[PDB]
């Protein structure tokens, strides 16, 4: 996949930035792409330790004009700030005062420094007009300041506080950027089913702010497709193919659609053959990279559990061979799996024979019979 | 509503139409070919000489231009027909006939067509049959069950038959 | 007098105008790399405005999407229509409106079906081809026929605004369309009912048509279109595909029903492949009952598909449906005719609820 | 169990309410140790012959983790629950009167018929 569309893509700074700094870090030191944008990228804004780092090596090439100015303009800036707020503590109005707090926020969050932005941006607590607005927004700048930090504790804990506030608006996706930051935090937090659940929610149809519309359809689909533990037929049916709304997310990413109607409609060597394809760009996503081999690993056991409990006596070797996968590698998988009692699938690689389970036999018919007929007795009794 | 609207007291059968067919004057004019194979398929139908008289009988059909395009059109139902017959009566010589045998007993257009046929033929009931793709063999009937029920339905009409006999002896002893 | 036709025709009428008129001009669009595109998008954009009245507004958002559905992808109409938000505002009025509201969801369910998304064509056609006065409802009817009905005049003449026939969409290519889909769907499901297995239910337009024919006195070989399809239905029952694909160019030729379309030949293979896939599928429904079990090298070979796709779809639809049937890949084989416990389990069940239910009368 | 002792835990009052009378709780302990036992033997066998490693997944959950080497003896010593070709060198282990239990349940569904007439 190109870059340029990438970083295009997604409207969030951090994600502009620390998204190419991670494809850098992530993938190849070497590769030009990665640094060149970042640091040409990083020169449009008042962040010089950013630009520090782009001026050591692997980053463009550092220039004095760059960080003086950047440097000069936020002492100057820091002064004004500071007069101001002094001032608007001492007009006695709060409303002054909280813009005070939201711009000592925004110069030490353009500046880098993350710890005060936060701090400060929450300051503007006490001089909320009211919660809906002033609380709301403090709410998501909390949010932005706290995921870019890496906290996703603080960041479910102001979606509760946001979305526990007691005024909410339908007509309003502030839900749907609430919703993308708790499926963030879940996501960064066997699979949690949380969030699918969220990203598979809703869509505002506008500007995510926190989530790439590529990324909730690619987050959603994975993290729904690896519940098999959480996971309904309907969480596979119901709130994944037959929802409409995040049709529309889906159809933005098409390989991750036709990934799980692949998986859906049983054929899991072309669900899996997609994923080995797309494995190296999800290597490459900032939020995806650490749940990347869980998920894919996840998936395929559910396949495998499909396919196992379908079949009482299976021949190992010859679905190895005709896996389209290779047959010593799956033995390897199913060998992974079977200990943690993901699967309980009795084999040996040795014989290439595998064999799953699920007058005993005709009593246990007999067993459920007596079963019913002690229920309609009860019924009967409740009647009289 | 048809058969009322062309005269006819009911509706027939094709035995009963057939036996017009065989009045001598439909037969005077018929090509002799088509009696013979009225004998071989009506008359005196065995499936272990069917395919060779058959073979023989073709021959003489698609030379003859009249008999030819008379013959033509039907190759269709005919070939139904036969086919129909050879699975019902193949249905009471066998319990379980290997597949390789029974399409081979039977001639048909291809080994998949010749499948279709017998599975219509026990969709519309003229052969009740068990087709297991694993072992490539066709059961004309849970084993045990379906041996007991078949030894049943023997061992009812080996009754019929001493009832009819009995009959027949009472008969004798006038004698 | 643009978006109904070819880029190439508009790109003539364009061209054609500007050589009449002088040299010296005053344009407030900026010449693109596409040169049509950015006229129809950049009236397009000019005419929606919050203070723009809906049937000039809506006017050109059908015309976009009717455009665009016919020159450029399906997935930008549809994102166009569903941004777009006219329910309420499409139906009425824009006095032409009707005409867009009802010819862009034909034109988008021809697109799609040409894309080859059946599931997505009959969702969209259902509506409009539900009507038994669609040929009107499309605004197209001989105007002679109404014209002695709306007399008088002064009254009529409104109401005649039935669009052109160059506008106009033949109703033969449409409801061969959906009819063909709305078979690949509910066969299958029909067939399945047919073996009672009843896991779910599914609607098949042209079902009725199919079954006005079976109770009919008489029984001719194929002449309208309908029929064809029809035919191609019996024959998907009876699991000849081959039958199924021939008969939809009998009807079809007659109809002229394919030859409509500049890629005829690409969605008749692909229509041959999804018609291979659906008619091995309802094979397998119906005579499962005979078969305890099965070859996928054979099936394979005879229905001329590929055992990857055999495999997958029996397996799949055994599962959808929890069909009784257990496939060893290993030998690639199938087993049914099976349980008895579960099934007496599951009746128990049922029986409790009803008792459950008639307590609540009794309270 | 983990939920189980947990709930004695917490409610450990109740299980108090004399204090010497009720010195160790012992009533409350003999009942949960009963009740760990009853899930393993609802699986019940009637299974011909059992992989090993889906009893040990399984017995795993036990507190201890030798308990299906001896777990699972103990219980066919209990003869809740019937197990086949245990402590076998292969490892795995196999698992008129229909009759008699068929007529039984129809004279239950008569009964219930009977009951509702009556009714």
């Amino acid at each position: 996949y190109d870059l340029t569309t990438r970083i295009a893509h997604f409207l969030d700074r951090h994600l502009v930035f620390p998204l190419l700094e991670f494809l850098s870090v992530k993938e190849i030191y070497n590769e030009k792409e990665l640094l060149q944008g970042k640091l040409d990228l990083l020169s449009d804004t008042n962040m010089v330790d950013f630009a520090m780092d782009v001026y050591k090596n692997l980053y463009s090439d550092d220039i004095p004009h760059a960080l003086r100015e950047k440097r000069t303009t936020v002492v100057a800036q820091l002064k004004q700030l500071q007069a101001e707020t002094e001032p608007i503590v001492k007009h006695g109005f709060r409303q002054e005062y909280l813009d005070t707090l939201y711009r000592y926020a925004k110069f030490q969050y353009e500046c880098g420094n993350y710890s005060g932005a936060a701090e400060y941006l929450y300051f503007f607590r006490v001089l909320v007009p009211a919660t809906d607005r002033n609380a709301l927004s403090s709410l998501w700048g909390k949010l932005a300041s706290e995921i870019l930090m890496q906290n996703w504790d603080a960041a479910m804990e102001d979606l509760t506080r946001l979305k526990e506030t007691i005024d909410n608006n339908s007509v309003s996706s502030p839900l749907q950027s609430l919703q993308q930051r708790t499926w963030l935090i879940h996501w960064s937090l066997k699979g949690r089913d949380n969030i699918i659940d969220l990203f598979l929610y809703q869509p505002q149809y506008l500007n995510a702010i926190q989530t790439m519309c590529p990324h909730i359809l690619r987050y959603l689909t994975t993290a729904v497709i690896t519940n098999k533990d959480v996971r309904k037929r309907r969480q596979v049916l119901k709130d994944l193919v037959k929802v409409i709304q995040q049709e529309s997310y889906t159809y933005k990413d098409p390989i991750t659609e036709f990934v799980e109607c692949l998986y859906v409609n049983f054929d899991f060597d072309g669900a899996q053959k997609k994923l080995r394809e797309c494995e190296s760009v999800l290597v490459n996503d900032f939020f995806l990279v650490a749940c990347l081999e869980d998920f894919i690993e996840n998936a395929r056991l559910f396949i495998f559990e499909t396919f196992c409990r379908i079949h009482q006596c299976i021949s190992i070797n010859m679905l190895a061979d005709k896996l389209n996968m290779t047959p010593e590698e799956a033995e390897r998988w199913i060998v992974n799996l079977i200990r943690n009692a993901r699967l309980d699938a009795k084999i040996d690689s040795k014989l290439g024979h595998v064999v799953m389970g699920n007058x005993x036999x005709x009593x246990x018919x007999x067993x459920x019979x007596x079963x019913x007929x002690x229920x309609x007795x009860x019924x009967x009794x409740x009647x009289x | 509503r048809l058969a009322t609207l062309l005269g006819l007291q009911a509706p027939p059968t094709r035995i009963g139409l057939i036996n017009d067919m065989v009045r001598f004057n439909v037969l005077q004019y018929v090509v002799p070919e088509v009696k013979d194979l009225y004998n071989w398929l009506e008359v005196e139908f065995n499936p272990l000489k069917l395919c060779e008289r058959v073979t023989k009988v073709l021959n003489w059909v698609r030379e003859q231009p009249e008999k030819e395009p008379e013959l033509q059109q039907y190759v269709p139902q005919l070939q139904n027909n036969t086919i129909l017959r050879l699975l019902q009566q193949v249905s009471q010589i066998y319990q379980s006939i290997e597949f390789s045998r029974l399409t081979s007993l039977v001639p048909f257009v291809d080994a998949f067509q010749l499948e279709r046929a017998i599975v219509d033929a026990a969709r519309h009931c003229d052969l009740q049959v068990r087709i297991d793709h694993t072992s490539r063999t066709l059961s004309f009937g849970x084993x045990x069950x379906x041996x007991x029920x078949x030894x049943x339905x023997x061992x009812x009409x080996x009754x019929x038959x001493x009832x009819x006999x009995x009959x027949x002896x009472x008969x004798x002893x006038x004698x | 007098h643009t978006y109904y036709k070819f880029d190439y025709k508009a790109h003539q009428r364009q061209l054609t105008p500007p050589e009449g008129s002088s040299k010296s001009e005053q344009d407030q669009a900026e010449n693109e790399g596409e040169d049509s595109a950015v006229l129809m998008e950049r009236l397009c954009k000019y005419i929606y405005a919050k203070d723009r009245t809906d049937r000039i507004r809506t006017c050109a958002i059908l015309c976009h999407i009717y455009h665009h559905a016919l020159h450029s992808r399906w997935y930008q109409a549809r994102d166009l229509m569903l941004m777009s938000h006219l329910q309420d505002n499409i139906q009425h009025a824009d006095p032409p409106v009707q005409i867009l509201y009802n010819r862009t969801m034909v034109q988008l369910g021809i697109c799609a079906f040409r894309q080859g998304l059946t599931k997505d064509a009959h969702n969209a056609l259902l509506d409009i081809q539900s009507s038994g006065r669609a040929k009107e409802l499309l605004g197209q009817g001989l105007l002679l026929r109404s014209l002695q009905e709306r007399n008088q005049e002064q009254e009529k003449v409104e109401r005649r605004r039935q669009v052109p026939f160059h506008l106009h969409i033949n109703l033969e290519l449409l409801e061969c369309v959906y009819l063909v889909s709305a078979m690949l769907l509910e066969i299958p499901y029909m067939a399945a009912h047919e073996s009672d297995a009843r896991r779910r239910m599914i609607s098949k337009q042209f079902h009725h048509q199919l079954r006005v024919g079976e109770r009919q006195p008489l029984l001719g070989p194929p002449e309208s279109m309908r029929e064809h399809v029809v035919a191609a239905s019996k024959a998907m029952k009876m699991g000849d595909w081959k039958t199924c694909h021939s008969f939809i160019i009998n009807e079809k030729m007659n109809g002229k029903v394919w030859d409509l379309f500049p890629e005829a030949d690409k969605v008749r293979t692909m229509l041959v492949r999804k018609i291979q896939e659906e008619s091995l599928r309802t094979y397998l429904f119906t005579y499962s009952s005979v078969y305890d079990s099965i070859s996928m090298e054979t099936l394979s070979d005879m229905f001329e598909l590929d055992l990857p796709t055999v495999h997958s779809i029996i397996s799949k639809m055994i599962i959808n449906e929890e069909l009784m049937a257990s496939l060893d890949q290993p030998t690639q084989t199938v087993v049914m005719h099976r349980x008895x416990x579960x099934x007496x389990x599951x009746x128990x069940x049922x029986x409790x609820x009803x008792x459950x239910x008639x307590x609540x009368x009794x309270x | 169990p983990q939920v189980y002792e947990e709930l004695f835990s917490y409610s450990c009052p109740k299980f108090l309410s004399e204090p010497f009378l009720q010195q160790l709780k012992v009533f409350s302990d003999e009942v949960q140790q009963q009740a760990q036992l009853s899930t393993i033997r609802s699986f019940l066998k009637l299974y011909t012959t059992m992989p090993v490693a889906k009893l040990a997944g399984f017995l795993d959950l036990t507190e201890q983790e030798f308990r299906i080497q001896l777990l699972v003896f103990k219980h066919k010593m209990k003869n809740l629950v019937w197990t086949s070709g245990i402590s076998a060198l292969d490892g795995e282990f196999q698992s008129x009167x229909x009759x008699x239990x068929x007529x039984x349940x129809x004279x239950x569904x008569x009964x219930x018929x009977x009951x509702x007439x009556x009714x």
